[PDB]
Order: structure tokens, then C-alpha cells, then sequence
């Protein structure tokens, strides 16, 4: 029933600064333990730092290595905790992670949020081409046909795609996106349908690349 | 008293 | 001062598995442990607590014990859906920050092995106006996670110009990957038919594109 929706990720230049807020609902906000845990590219956890309830002090702690260049704040009001970033290094480039956290007779809960990508670095953001992949002739044929978007050249992470407004849900594979020696990202999302709705059926795939403010609804003809 | 957890939340004493 | 793990395990399904931490006397030893499941890509999500305590609605396969500096957890009737890094966690009280573990890979054994389905895409026309060809070769649905891809030029091996992906795991608990070629669209046009070639176990699943 609890959810921990984070956001405000994205891409910052060395020596810049962020925020993230992380939103959480299905909790009673007030009473919760707030803390954020990151994980830097294909290693393990790293805690950041923790936020105590009203209730207590209030008051954050922090992990030595980012100590006085980060921190974490809440808004009992808005349901939201803090994470603000200044003076960014490389290092800091990860996801991040916040959790919420209660006591309710005498039994702990503690839930994470999906996680945020921060990537610092001095490199330029570059929104997708988005192109259709139409099936052929010889697929076409078969009983079912599988069509498709290319995400072409993009940085940084992520990139979401869902189909006809995320109405479509099955037989749909969206691909893990491959780095490219340009450092530009591409991946491919397919959609497996039946062959005879290649007529009356419309299909668009909606991909949306936040950091470069494009999101496109591609249709895909034959 | 006992905490846990990230946000070493209270939880009970000895 | 640091939560040390074995990096991998290991053990067929139906089975149980057990994985070890062990901290100090600051850690620990002075506090208590938690256990996390770290499926890749997704979030983190706490299994165990304060030692022994199950997290609300975890499969009670699951279970954990304190001994000493050390630590425990272990899993039972284990299914597919099991294989994730497991973490351990505590307070430490000389450095005051929550420390996680190492992390452990746990793999299960004994999974049917499924053979890959391969998709190949020709370039769209619409890339091809900006003269720049791009050859999309998906993967899915295959165990163990080792492909090889190799792309052909009518019977010419295709070297250059060429990206695979890491595999990667699915909500099906099979494996997926993409290889894309990338071309000029007079190149594109230089060849009658393309094709790319993809190997798993000893069996090779070849699909084809022409222009």
C-alpha cells in the first residue's frame, strides 16, 4: 500500500548542486524515520544520512564523505524529505535512494523509494531520435508480429516507454540500453501483437527522456 | 534503547 | 569496521542457502543486524530485522540469526525468483553511520536451461534520410545468461561497427540482450543481405534483413 516516489535526479556539472525530493504516500509522514542510501555504478551501499521525526529532534546525520556539502531537510506539510547536493564530485554520481520508515505496535516497517539517477559530470545532456521499427512482410505473415521503437544516441540515463499511453501492457518488452563508445545511450522497446489487428489497431510508443525535456508519441506504420 | 534501521528509528528499550 | 560477505553463493532450487557477515564489537556486535534483497535494477528491500525479525509480508522461507560479531541469514525451498544480492546491515558506533556489507550473489542451480528467440530489425526509412542505417538484433528468453553475437555481410564477418549488451535478467527469470550494428545507409545499401548470428550453449539461432 506505501509508496516512496523520489525525483528531481538528473545531470549536474562538477562543483554543481541538486535537490531531490522524495514524496511519500500510504505513510503517516510525521512519524517517519526519513534516510537516504546511494549506490554508485555497479558497486554496493553507501548511507548517506538520516532524518529524525518532529517528535525528536529533527535533526539530520550524515555519512563523513559528504558531510557539510549535503543536506537533508523535510516538509511535514508537503509529505516530502530533502536530499540538497552542493559542491558535487564525480564520486557522488549514483542512485539514490530514500527510505521512509515507522513503529506501529511493535512492528518495524521500512520501505524504499525506486530510486533517482544523479550523474555528475561536465559531459552535455542529448535527447533521443525516436524511430519505429516496422516488422516486414515476412513477419507479417506469421500469427503474431512483433513491431517496435529504437531510442537512438541519448545521456544520461533514463528513459521510459510505455505503449498507446500505457493501455498496452502485454508482450511488451522494453530492452536494457546499451553504452555506446560515443557515451551516448540507445535502447528498443517491442511490443508482440496479433498479426490481423496490423489494420485496425493503432500503436504508438511514448518515450519520455526527462532531462532532455522530450517526450515523443512515435507511431508506428507499415 | 533500540534503534533501527537507516533512519535508526526507535523501536524498544533493553 | 567494515561488514565482510562472501561475494558469491550458490545452491539448486528446492534447497536452502545460508549467508554469512561478520562485523566487530563496534557494529555488530554492540547493535543489531538487517538483511536486504537487491534484485538488479530494482530497489533494494528489507527481508530481515533487529537480528531475527521477519520484514511485514516476507516468505517465511526466509530467516536470521545473530551470533557474536557475526551474522545470518538463510532461505528456504528456494525458488528462481531468490537470485539477488543480499546485504547485511548495522549501526557502527566508532565511525556513527549505518554500514551495509560487501554484498553476496546468490545464483540457483538446477533452472531449465531455454534456448534464445532472436528479433532483427532493418533500419527504419526515416533514419535512413539522415543517411545513418541502424541494425537492432533482440535476445530474450534464454538461460544461462552467455550469448555470443556475431553480424554478417553476405557471408563477410561484420566487425566493426558493432555494440552488444550485458545480459540481463527479465520478470521472467530468463536472460535478455540487444546488438545493434550501426552503418551508413550507403553501406546499408552496399550489401544484399545482413544477418546476425547468435550463439548460446553450443546452438546457433541465425536471423536475416536485406534492403
Amino acid at each position: 500500500e506505501v509508496h516512496l516516489v523520489e525525483s528531481g535526479g538528473g545531470l549536474v556539472q562538477p562543483g554543481g548542486s541538486l535537490r531531490l525530493s522524495c514524496e511519500v504516500s500510504g505513510l503517516t509522514f510525521s512519524n517517519s524515520w526519513m534516510s537516504w542510501v546511494r549506490q554508485a555504478p555497479g558497486k554496493g551501499l553507501e548511507w548517506v544520512g538520516f532524518i529524525k521525526t518532529k517528535a525528536d529532534g529533527g535533526t539530520a546525520a550524515y555519512a563523513e564523505s559528504v558531510k557539510g556539502r549535503f543536506t537533508i531537510s523535510r516538509d511535514d506539510s508537503k509529505n516530502t524529505v530533502f536530499l540538497q547536493m552542493k559542491s558535487l564530485k564525480t564520486e557522488d554520481t549514483a542512485v539514490y535512494y530514500c527510505q521512509g520508515a515507522v513503529v506501529i505496535s511493535h512492528e518495524y516497517i521500512e520501505i524504499w523509494g525506486q530510486g533517482a539517477l544523479v550523474t555528475v559530470s561536465s559531459a552535455s545532456t542529448k535527447g533521443p531520435s525516436v524511430f519505429p521499427l516496422a516488422p516486414s512482410s515476412r513477419s507479417t505473415s506469421e500469427s503474431t508480429a512483433a513491431l517496435g521503437c529504437l531510442v537512438k544516441d541519448y545521456f544520461p540515463e533514463p528513459v521510459t516507454v510505455s505503449w498507446n499511453s500505457g493501455s498496452l501492457t502485454s508482450g511488451v518488452h522494453t530492452f536494457p540500453a546499451v553504452l555506446q563508445s560515443s557515451g551516448l545511450y540507445s535502447l528498443s522497446s517491442v511490443v508482440t501483437v496479433p498479426s490481423s489487428s496490423l489494420g485496425t489497431q493503432t500503436y504508438v510508443c511514448n518515450v519520455n527522456h526527462k532531462p532532455s525535456n522530450t517526450k515523443v508519441d512515435k507511431r508506428v506504420e507499415i | 534503547r533500540i534503534h533501527i534501521g537507516p533512519g535508526r528509528a526507535f523501536y524498544t528499550t533493553k | 569496521s567494515v561488514l565482510t560477505q562472501p561475494p558469491s553463493a550458490s545452491e539448486a532450487a528446492r534447497k536452502s542457502v545460508t549467508i554469512s557477515c561478520s562485523g566487530g564489537s563496534s557494529n555488530i556486535g554492540d547493535d543489531s543486524v538487517s538483511w536486504y534483497q537487491q534484485v538488479p535494477g530494482t530497489a533494494p528491500k528489507l527481508l530481515i530485522y533487529y537480528n531475527d525479525r521477519r520484514a511485514s509480508g516476507v516468505s517465511d522461507r526466509f530467516s536470521g540469526s545473530k551470533s557474536g560479531t557475526s551474522a545470518s541469514l538463510a532461505i528456504n525451498g528456494l525458488q528462481s525468483e531468490d537470485e539477488a544480492d543480499y546485504y547485511c546491515a548495522a549501526w557502527d558506533d566508532s565511525l556513527s553511520a549505518y554500514i551495509f556489507g560487501s554484498g553476496t550473489r546468490l545464483t540457483v542451480l538446477g533452472q531449465p536451461k531455454a534456448s534464445p528467440t532472436v528479433t532483427l530489425f532493418p533500419p527504419s526509412s526515416e533514419e535512413l534520410q539522415a543517411n545513418k542505417a541502424t541494425l537492432v538484433c533482440l535476445i530474450s528468453d534464454f538461460y544461462p545468461g552467455v550469448v555470443k553475437v556475431a553480424w554478417k555481410a553476405d557471408g563477410s564477418a561484420v566487425n566493426a561497427g558493432v555494440e552488444t549488451t550485458t545480459p540481463s535478467k527479465q520478470s521472467n527469470n530468463k536472460y535478455a540482450a540487444s546488438s545493434y550494428l550501426s552503418l551508413t545507409s550507403d553501406q546499408w545499401k552496399s550489401h544484399k543481405s545482413y544477418s546476425c548470428q547468435v550463439t548460446h550453449e553450443g546452438s546457433t539461432v541465425e536471423k536475416t534483413v536485406a534492403p
